[PDB]
């Protein structure tokens, strides 16, 4: 009767973790970056922060709109990959960086990322230093997701908005952890404001 | 080739689908799995762990350690010691525990809640406290006599320091659990009169949870 | 009242031992050298004064064993390592004293700075042998947000009973024993820059007594690094 | 892959079709079936029950 | 010879239970709600009111028209789900609420809903109180169906009309009930005007 | 002319028993306490005066047993419950009396208000022991639309023979017995706010007699709650 209380049923469901737009013609506003992390959405972050160590594969499904036939390149760089600094940068042509070519009107593109960490599990919490900077390790680095129009130009001005749906797959988790009481201040650190344990009451009876 | 018909539902992105997907890097050889202690296969393994219940969550002190401490010993016997609604969801006493925070992810849950009361007073102190549970339909007892004429347990504090009780029919007007001075805290000249009681709520080994939803805690 | 010896050290010791996550510490191009002799000996820290107003304490390991003899010495020599850390806590309180402690280990206990905008300068987390106390109210500055009701981590302090923990109720028992089987993702890490777990001791029911008793209760923490191993300094074949 | 031809009738919504459909919530665990008296497997079980016939249905 | 007189053959067939339109740019007219009930269509309501207790799965097929490539989101909230109050409300991004993303020109989208009641069957009739309000229970609650354009904007004004086809699946019914004589007054209650048993006749002979 | 006893009560009783939907009442975190002693005893309601102009009556159960001794008493104490309700109807009419009744149970008999726009205030449906009469013509106000030819539900009163029913023809028999095996979706419901079935007695052929006979025929309704069970008040183990 508790089948749905499993980690796969709990953690594994797609959520719209990244909203961004990118123009087709005109500098740095012509592509979208999104360094992949589990700390983007505050609702998904509270779930991944119940476990200290997690191990899962990633299946992403991009949802691209627009405002000719438009073709989009969604290039995924591995954690050691070269990052483009301009829409025309040579780094888009790298063979090592897998990319999908999706033209508008078809089913949305789907790309699947394995467990790419150097260690044995991703860390939700890191009590330690890089040297440095506290709470950051390069073991839970999952790459970036560079997205652009492959079209050279358009007579009209076209602005394309992309939604990324992040779904963990084959989730494995270790070391349970209490759910977070305080709200989130920043997306990189664990800093908090001292909050009350629970809503108050008039008396003890 | 083979004759094929595309049914309705082709070329759609159902967000909750479970299709096999083409991997970005098939060549990549994943790191072999390693044994890490604490494998979590179910979330009711989290809710089955006892956690301290902030019964004393009065308006003044819910940002200190005094929210957990039930003050006993200083002290009329007419008014109960404490009283709180039993349901974990939508009850400020059990709303934010290991048990309650897991149950706020699920629309429907049915099970039993186990309460454990720990007496944190001196070893020389002694007395009796009457813990009464009233069924969901029934009204809260007004006196110790009406609480005695029901489902209760007279807990001798000098004898044993922990009192465990498993409450049934906790699922979604719920049950009320109360405590009464049956006997004042009898103390020698050396030991301090005022004592504290801690509570521990956890799953009573069932807890089926069916319809997962979004937590009402994070905005 | 059996007393167990271990190395050149002996401690006198309710024989209820809590094994963290039900797993006992074990051993394991790459070649690890393990020092069975020494290291495993009990390292008794300085006792802490528990008082009516004491909010709590925490230690960060392995860095709390930084100066503890050969084990701390090995941390300098060897780049990588792992250990098991049997922890004994003995309250040593009289019958006429009342109180209740939570002795919990909390692996990967990342803490938050008081001033949220800025980060602490690396020494507000840990000093080696001396503990860091919690606070009763909120604080400000570039130090760890050490307010209980949150335990420095943002979670509730009541539902912090999910980690490997033990309850010390002076009415019942004055001792605690926790075994922590090296929880980490990578099999070996640098002890200096990584804190594996944070032994924090939190009084839920405060200490209380009458006027003739001693105004405090000294809590003694004892750590034995079990199954410690490191990397191989010498060249492979 | 395999060679495939789309026949006429692809990408149409026949209202009376009986294809298997992708479930919105596969994870959802449905309530187990319970015995309720009066299981209705056919509508001629309804028509086989006698009922009073308004023979005197005059205008008044 | 009576194979077609079965409940599956009788009850199980798709009907256009909800017609609504929703503009792409401009407040509350930019999405469609439709709380799911069997009391919408008067022809389908008469069939479901022959049985006191019913148990079935739901397969819906939306039919979306319009007047760029348009993409639509059909978000289904479970009976405990958060409901959006505006087109841009955060509730559209909830992972728990399953939604389909359908772009125009492809086969119509199809979503399937299991038996999601708390009890063991849906009730066509409830003789009782909520405390309250008569004839209403939360056991036969099936959720809502929020539908919008995922496109941020369009230069032209686009109005999209959606038709929902509701088909019960794996129908199980209990406790037969006489078919309703009187017409329907309201979609929530069972109130009626006293009607004649049958059309009149000149004489008894 | 066998007379069956049951509890501290006895009634004298064409032994044709109609079992509702061919199923006999049966029993069944959750822990139900069932009271076999008492409850099952026959609860004889007040007799109703059936006359030439009588259009009908209805009772809503379990709420009609609200004040009937321990069974009604249990309804207050226990949040949840379920029962089986053997119903005996004995017309007690002379040979020189003619008439025909439909005794039918109609589970989940939701009724409609007279003024369609507004709803009735919760007491037009049911008073505990006293029945509610139908009407011969349409009515107006905030009361149940109690016109026969519709039985308050909007369906035809002639094809209301699909429920568990019995025909009392004073020419043939004066007795009826119906057994209603707790029809509900949820296994237990609150008796106060939920009406499981509606025993309604409708004269199809009206009562008729000559001038010397008694002007009425008293119909007696008798209810025995069978296999009644409730929720467990006491704490689980």
């Amino acid at each position: 009767s508790r089948s749905e209380s499993t980690i796969e049923n709990f953690m594994g469901r797609a959520a719209c973790v990244f909203m961004d737009q990118y123009k087709i013609n005109g500098s740095t506003d012509r592509f979208a970056v999104w360094t992949i992390n589990i700390r983007e959405m505050a609702q998904l972050r509270r779930k991944c922060e119940m476990f200290t160590y997690m191990r899962f594969d990633i299946e992403m499904t991009m949802v691209i709109t627009s405002c000719p036939v438009l073709t989009h390149q969604i290039m995924y760089v591995p954690p050691g990959g070269p990052i483009p600094a301009k829409v025309d940068g040579y780094e888009w042509q790298t063979s090592t960086n897998p990319s999908v070519f999706w033209t508008e009107g078809n089913a949305p593109p789907r790309i699947s990322i394995p467990f790419i960490s150097v260690g044995n599990a991703y860390s939700s919490f890191y009590d330690g230093w890089s040297h440095g900077t506290y709470g950051y390790t390069t073991l839970n680095a999952m790459g970036k997701l560079y997205i652009r129009h492959v079209n050279r130009s358009s007579p009209h001005q076209i602005t394309s908005t992309i939604r990324v749906y992040f779904k963990p797959k084959h989730i494995k988790a270790w070391v349970p952890r209490p759910p977070r009481l305080c709200p989130y201040i920043n997306k990189r650190d664990v800093n908090f404001v001292v909050t009350e344990i629970t809503d108050s009451r008039t008396s003890i009876t | 080739g083979v004759p094929v018909l595309n049914t309705p539902g082709s070329n759609q992105f159902l967000t909750s689908d479970d299709y096999q997907s083409p991997s970005a890097m098939p060549q990549f050889d994943e790191t072999p799995e390693m044994h890490i202690p604490g494998e979590v296969r179910n979330l009711m393994e989290i809710a089955e762990v006892d956690s301290v219940v902030p019964v004393n969550n009065v308006t003044g002190k819910t940002k200190s350690m005094d929210a957990y401490q039930i003050p006993v010993g200083t002290t009329d016997k007419t008014k109960p010691i404490f009283s709180f609604q039993m349901d974990p969801g939508y009850s400020s006493v059990l709303k934010r525990t290991l048990l309650g925070e897991m149950l706020n992810y699920y629309a429907h849950w049915s099970g039993s809640v186990k309460l454990t009361f720990l007496f944190c007073g001196s070893a020389m102190a002694t007395g009796k406290l009457l813990i009464s549970y009233s069924p969901p339909g029934a009204s809260v007892p007004t006196s110790r006599k009406d609480a005695m004429l029901g489902t209760h347990i007279v807990w001798d504090i000098g004898l044993q320091s922990s009192c465990v009780l498993c409450v049934p029919w906790i699922s979604q007007s719920a049950g009320y659990i109360t405590c009464w001075y049956q006997t004042n805290i009898v103390v020698p000249p050396g030991a301090p009169t005022s004592c504290d009681v801690l509570c521990f709520a956890s799953a009573c080994n069932d807890f089926s949870v069916r319809l997962l939803r979004d937590t009402p805690f994070m905005a | 009242v059996r007393s167990m010896t271990l190395g050149n050290s002996t401690i006198t010791t309710s024989a209820n031992v809590v094994v963290g996550y039900g797993e006992w510490p074990s051993y394991l191009e790459d070649q690890p050298t393990q020092p069975d002799v020494a290291t495993c000996r009990f390292y008794t820290l300085e006792s802490v004064q528990w008082e009516k107003t004491s909010p709590g304490w925490w230690w960060k390991f392995p860095e709390a064993l930084k100066n503890m003899g050969l084990f701390g010495q090995n941390m300098h020599y060897h780049y990588l390592g792992r250990a098991g850390y049997t922890i004994h806590v003995q309250c040593n309180a009289s019958k006429f004293h009342q109180g209740c402690l939570l002795v919990v280990c909390v692996p990967e206990a990342e803490m938050g700075c008081a001033d949220t905008d800025t980060t602490f300068p690396a020494t507000e987390l840990t000093t080696e042998d001396t503990p860091h106390v919690f606070t009763s109210d909120s604080i400000t500055g570039k130090k760890v947000q050490a307010a209980v009701c949150n335990a420095g981590m943002g979670v509730g302090v009541g539902n912090l009973t999910i980690f490997p923990h033990q309850w010390i109720n002076l009415r019942t028992n004055n001792s605690a024993t926790i075994v922590i089987p090296y929880i980490n993702s990578v099999p070996m890490d640098n002890m200096f820059r990584h804190y594996n777990f944070t032994l924090m001791i939190i009084p839920f029911a405060p200490l209380n007594f009458t006027d003739g008793a001693t105004a405090y209760v000294p809590i003694t923490v004892t750590i034995a690094p079990m199954y410690a191993e490191y990397n191989g300094l010498r060249l492979a074949s």
